[PDB]
């Protein structure tokens, strides 16, 4: 079961603080591009109520 | 330049508005003073001064 990430710039989430000096304001925002897929489903079973 | 003016009072995290500096000029022109005089030069010689 992969967890696929991707990141035009890096590798991990991009995490970053800026600052707007027209309305003194810091904004931090954090992106990410993520994807999971088995490769093999079968290596798995699930347990049921 | 134009005169020095107040800021303003703002509300937090509100857009700093534009007030800046304008200008204008005061023209030059430059009139052309002139002066002569003419001396002969057989008094030039015979003066006392
Ligand atoms: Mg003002
Ligand atoms: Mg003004």
């Amino acid at each position: 079961i992969h967890t696929i990430l991707y990141a035009p710039n890096g590798q991990d989430v991009e995490i970053k603080d800026y600052e707007d000096p027209i309305r003194d304001i810091t904004g931090v925002n954090g992106r990410l591009h993520v994807d999971c897929q088995y490769s093999q489903g079968r290596s798995s079973a699930t347990v049921q109520y | 330049a134009s005169d020095e003016e107040f800021a303003r009072p703002t509300g937090q995290g509100a857009e700093i508005r534009d007030d800046g500096e304008t200008y204008t000029t005061v023209a030059w022109n430059a009139t052309k003073l002139t002066e002569g005089s003419r001396v002969t030069d057989e008094m030039r010689d015979q003066a006392m001064v």
